């Protein structure tokens, strides 16, 4: 119905369809994601001998995906009880910080991976391709810093919000005000997609401008360039579009009737679960799908 | 038609040598030393690792003090190590990066290197004022330099790919003597402990015993089926071991003028790149193409251990004159001191 | 060879210079050993190859500054607060350190300027008969044993002929320097050391100094004139 | 330990000069030049401008090292592993020696040498840049001599386009590793340009494949 | 041609006219030498760690 969160008119729904769809899906992501991300982490640590600039970046992406996966079972408990948080106040802030930062963290360490491949195909004689293992580790720490330094504000927010006889833990609630967490959610996709699409389009353009597509191992790599651009769109577009529809309703109808949002609210949280597929599909696309 | 008569005479003469060598084969080394107890399993631990080479290491040589060693690698640098503290005493940049051999003078004032440039370069380490500088570039060989060994501070003996070995005089730079008789590229040589004689194994699967003074071959040893890649004299000086490309080793006796024992295993199919004896001569260490060094019991022809610590092909092997360490270089650009 | 230096000044400041010539100056660590008008030698400062570790004497720790210029092959010493205790002949000494190197092998000519715990080396004897053809022995003792764990005692013997710069005779316990005749021998027991001369020539007369090299505030032995 | 600690920083000073020279060498492209002696390698080296000869030339801010080992006259097998790691192999074949003999015609000698170097165990992925020089003299020679002198199985007109393309495909047929390495064929004139550009293009392709190995895509 | 064949025969005769010893006598020295210096082989018989210059 209606609720007031931090002196803002926020409409919150607790739908029955949530318990019968997401906990099934959320369970599948965690069991396969832990198996995938954990195995890819196990191989990287001891089964790999030589570390280069391109391989450490794939290690950071594995770290970001691993941290996101372990928070999913805690989510599954929250949806099963139909928005009934029973874990405290400070732990609630930990996971919403842990979820938003890791989701941005994985996004960051695949635009860098996309940019890294772009400079190895379209500008092969650049000095950027021969950076040392310390320069990459310096870059990774800076990228992790902007990841944490952009999502720290979720820790400062007290979020065991009471909803009647229920405890609500959610950083995504529909209401008629501008907040930074929504702008970050939109910029998590629109800006990285442009870089990923541009890099993945120039790489394929160059690999065919010089007739190197005749090779078989090269021809396999080209498809994997298009795959990561397809998985990224599949995983993140559905959640972004619904948020645009929600943003459209708030500007044309407002919160005076918190009933029109019954469909988009159920749709958004169902589609938002697809953004965790990217944290599970990466090992079968990035790491395990390489000749080395 | 004297050519046919000469060729026919040689065949009869060659048969006479084989008949005489068969008469002296009263028994076998395995039969004679069947009574002696075996040395048992030998385990060697990497006591030190020397890093700094950025390319394949093709040769090494210990100093006579059993503390310093020089290593050659194809990045164009000759590095002298302090094997006790891993420290680098010297780093000599070579004119030609294609270096395939290295030598350390017994006195310790000079080192030598050579390779595809067909030139052996002597470097003065004493350097009464300044740093290491080249002293004498010995030119005259037709093919690539495969080995070089110092008799003294003024005499060096080298082997080349033009099927000839040579004896040089550093002061003048001229070939004092030239040893001919090989039909294939000479790949290695080993000076006798008395310095008076030396052997040389070439690609024609033959080993020849030369005389430094007189300058002509004395004895020829056959029995290998492929190119001989390494040779090494027994500490007694009356025997030597050969490492060929057919993944086998052979111990020849100078006085008996015939093969004594063979060191082969059906597991190893990779040829030997370098051989070396221990101080007592009981152990025969051989480096293989399959990335591991091997320890053979020279008296029983039985495996005794494996020095498996390298990622790539083992190219060089050395044992200290003191006999308390074994240094093993390889193509992964690392040297390891064992035990 | 190496030379260069300053002159007399009243209680002010001055900068000393040394000009290396043809020995690959960039790879040699350089010292600034000094000698008072009639005292013995005394170490001042040190700068390693590549301008790395820099050491100073306890009496010149803050006032003096040693710097080197690998291009142009020039070594500097900046003297700011010059008292009446530091009027001396400043020598420049080259030294290289590897496994078999011989430090302090070559000494500069040295220049004079006038102004108008540690290990002590005794060398109790100060004068001996000057007769030639005999076998003189020069003794020395140390406050603490110079036999280090790696097994070589860092004791150096120098000879300053009257009128010229000191010359290294024996580096470490017994190793003999290059160009020195075999008449000189060195024997030591870690704490007490002796230098033996078999036959005395006309050029063997002079003052003999002994220096330690265990800990870097290294000291000399005031000499034993013949 | 004062002399022992001073020797340690000498090793550290030696350490950093090793890396500085190692970085400089890693930025250089190494090429191996082969041929049949009179195959026009002397012409080619001028186009890009005893023992082993090293040639230095640059193009578009890239430094090339070109090693000529045609003066060795020794067993190739013993020293051919020293060049395992070059960016590309530049092979020079004279199109005008299809009828000249060394017996055996010189063209078959090059095909015998090309087959050995193409199927070498040490060269399984290094690209081979095949240069067919003396195309002007080859053009004039076929007017008075038939290609059947070299290959008895040839059946075609004695024209430049048909005969020259027939020689090229017989050189690419000797490649048995058809799926892991590529052979670049260029018909070179004695007095012509853009020869270094073709070498640069075939070397850049090696760099891209080398780069994609590090990133794991290829 | 003829000179090279004559030289090969001339050298082969010298290697034929050499003094040889029985293997039993030659093999005895190698066994004797290996035993005579058995105690002076650090690789064959490891020495205590206090004597190894590389262990510590
Ligand atoms: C909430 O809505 C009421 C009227 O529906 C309005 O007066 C109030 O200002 C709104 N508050 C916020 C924070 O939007
Ligand atoms: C915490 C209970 C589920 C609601 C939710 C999920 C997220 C997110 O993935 O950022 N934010 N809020």
């Amino acid at each position: 119905h209606f609720l007031e969160i931090d002196k803002k008119n926020c409409c919150v729904f607790r739908d029955d369809f949530i318990v019968k769809v997401l906990p099934p899906v959320l369970g599948l992501e965690f069991i396969f994601g832990l198996l995938g991300n954990g195995l890819a982490l196990w191989i990287f640590c001891f089964h790999l001998k030589s570390w280069k600039s391109s391989r450490i970046f794939l290690f950071n992406l594995a770290v970001a995906d691993f941290l996101l996966i372990i928070c999913l079972p805690f989510l599954m408990d929250n949806y099963v009880r139909r928005w009934d948080w029973k874990f405290g106040d400070i732990p609630c802030r930990l996971m919403l910080f842990m979820l938003a930062m890791n989701r941005q963290g994985s996004i960051i360490f695949l635009t860098v991976v996309a940019v890294d491949r772009y400079f190895r195909v379209v500008h092969p004689h650049h000095a950027l391709n021969k950076i040392s293992n310390r320069t990459a580790a310096i870059i990774s720490c800076l990228l992790w810093g902007i990841t944490i330094g952009l999502t720290v504000h979720l820790l400062k927010k007290k979020m065991p919000i009471q909803n009647g006889g229920a405890n609500l833990c959610s950083s995504f609630s529909i209401c008629h005000t501008f907040q930074w967490h929504e702008a970050m959610f939109l910029l998590e996709f629109f800006l990285p997609l442009g870089i990923i699409l541009f890099c993945s389009a120039r790489i394929i353009w160059s690999l065919r401008q010089r007739q190197m597509d005749r090779h078989a191992k090269i021809k396999r790599a080209i498809t994997f360039i298009m795959v990561v651009a397809i998985v990224f769109v599949i995983c993140f577009l559905p959640s972004v579009v619904v948020r645009i529809r929600i943003f459209w309703l708030l500007h044309t109808s407002g919160t005076q009737n918190c009933e029109v949002y019954r469909s988009v609210d159920l749709a958004f949280f169902i589609t938002l679960s697809f953004t965790y597929m990217n944290s599970m599909l990466d090992p079968v696309v990035y790491y395990f799908s390489s000749p080395s | 038609s004297e050519l046919d008569q000469l060729r026919q005479e040689a065949e009869q003469l060659k048969n006479q040598i084989r008949d005489a060598r068969k008469a002296c084969a009263d028994a076998t080394l395995s039969q004679i030393t069947n009574n002696i107890d075996p040395v048992g399993r030998i385990q060697m631990r990497t006591r030190r690792t020397l890093r700094g080479h950025l390319a394949k290491i093709y040769a090494m040589h210990w100093g006579t003090d059993s503390r310093l060693l020089v290593s050659a690698s194809q990045d164009g640098k000759l590095i002298i190590w302090d094997s006790y503290t891993t420290n680098k005493v010297h780093a000599i940049p070579l004119r030609s990066s294609w270096v395939m051999t290295c030598a350390y003078a017994p006195s310790g004032n000079y080192v030598a290197c050579g390779g595809l440039d067909n030139i052996c370069s002597i470097y003065n380490l004493k350097t009464r004022e300044g740093n290491v500088r080249v002293s004498r570039e010995l030119a005259g060989h037709t093919g690539y330099l495969s080995c070089c060994r110092f008799l003294d501070d003024n005499q060096i003996v080298t082997s080349s790919g033009d099927t000839t070995c040579a004896l040089w005089d550093i002061e003048t730079g001229q070939q004092t003597t030239t040893f001919t008789g090989h039909t294939g590229d000479v790949m290695s040589l080993s000076l006798a402990p008395d310095t008076r004689l030396f052997v040389s194994g070439a690609c024609d699967a033959s080993a020849k015993l030369w005389d430094v003074r007189e300058g002509m071959c004395r004895q020829t040893f056959t029995g290998h089926e492929s190119d001989i890649n390494a040779i090494c004299f027994f500490p007694n000086g009356n025997a030597f071991a050969t490492g060929s490309d057919d993944a086998t080793c052979r111990l020849f006796d100078l006085r008996a003028d015939q093969e004594l024992m063979t060191y082969s295993h059906d597991n190893i199919i990779c040829g030997i790149t370098s051989v070396s004896f221990s101080k007592s001569g009981r152990l025969l260490l051989a480096g293989y193409d399959d990335f591991n060094c091997n320890v053979w019991d020279a008296l029983k022809a039985d495996r005794a251990g494996v020095l498996a610590g390298h990622d790539n092909r083992v190219s060089c092997l050395g044992v200290t004159d003191d006999g308390m360490a074994v240094a093993t270089g390889s193509w992964d650009s690392f040297l390891k001191i064992w035990n | 060879v190496e030379s260069g230096g300053g002159l007399v000044q009243p209680g002010g400041s001055r900068k000393l210079s040394c000009s290396a010539s043809g020995f690959a100056f960039s790879s040699f660590g350089m010292h600034w050993v000094r000698q008072a008008p009639e005292k013995g030698l005394e170490w001042v400062a040190y700068i390693s190859s590549g301008s790395g570790t820099i050491y100073y004497a306890d009496t010149v720790k803050g006032r003096f500054t040693i710097s080197r210029d690998d291009p142009k092959n020039t070594l500097f010493l900046q003297m700011t607060s010059l008292r009446s205790e530091d009027t001396a002949m400043y020598y420049c000494v080259r030294s290289i350190y590897y496994y078999g190197s011989s430090p302090f092998d070559f000494w500069g000519q040295g220049t004079t300027l006038t102004v108008s715990s540690d290990i002590v080396m005794t060398q109790a004897t100060s004068s001996v008969p000057v007769t030639p053809g005999e076998s003189v022995s020069i003794s020395c003792r140390s406050s603490k044993s110079l036999l280090h764990s790696n097994g070589n005692t860092y004791l150096y013997w120098f000879l300053q002929r009257p009128g010229q710069s000191p010359q290294l005779l024996i580096y470490r316990m017994s190793n003999l320097a290059s160009g020195v005749p075999d008449r000189f021998s060195g024997s030591g027991s870690g704490t007490a050391f002796t230098l033996t001369i078999s036959r005395l020539e006309a050029e063997d007369v002079g003052v003999y100094y002994c220096m330690q090299h265990l800990e870097y505030p290294l000291t000399f032995g005031a000499g034993t004139k013949l | 330990s004062a002399e022992d600690k001073a020797a340690v920083e000498r090793s550290k000073m030696i350490d950093r000069n090793l890396r500085e020279d190692g970085e400089k060498a890693a930025r250089e492209v190494k090429l191996l030049l082969l041929g049949a002696g009179e195959s026009g390698k002397s012409t080619i080296v001028k186009q890009m401008k005893t023992g082993i000869v090293e040639t230095h030339f640059t193009f578009k801010d890239l430094h090339f090292k070109m090693f000529d080992v045609g003066a060795q006259r020794s067993e190739r097998k013993k020293w051919i592993h020293c060049f395992e790691g070059v960016a590309a192999i530049i092979f020079c074949v004279a199109l005008s020696d299809y009828d000249l003999v060394l017996e055996m015609n010189r063209m078959h000698e090059s095909m015998k040498l090309f087959d050995s170097i193409c199927n070498n165990k040490w060269f399984t992925d290094t690209s081979i840049i095949l240069f067919l020089n003396k195309k002007d003299l080859f053009e004039e020679k076929i007017k008075k001599s038939p290609l059947t002198i070299c290959y008895q199985e040839y059946a075609g007109s004695n024209t430049y386009e048909e005969a020259a393309a027939y020689i090229q495909c017989q050189f690419e047929d000797l490649n048995k590793r058809k799926d892991t390495k590529e052979i670049y064929t260029h018909f070179t004139c004695s007095t012509d340009t853009k020869n270094v550009q073709f070498v640069f293009d075939a070397v850049t392709d090696v760099i891209i494949k080398n780069n994609l190995k590090d990133c794991g895509l290829f | 041609s003829i000179a090279q064949a004559r030289k090969l025969v001339e050298q082969l005769k010298m290697e034929a006219n050499i003094d040889r010893i029985k293997v039993s006598k030659a093999a005895a020295d190698l066994m004797a030498y290996c035993e005579a210096h058995a105690k002076e082989d650090p690789l064959l018989t490891p020495v205590p760690a206090s004597e190894n210059p590389f262990r510590e």
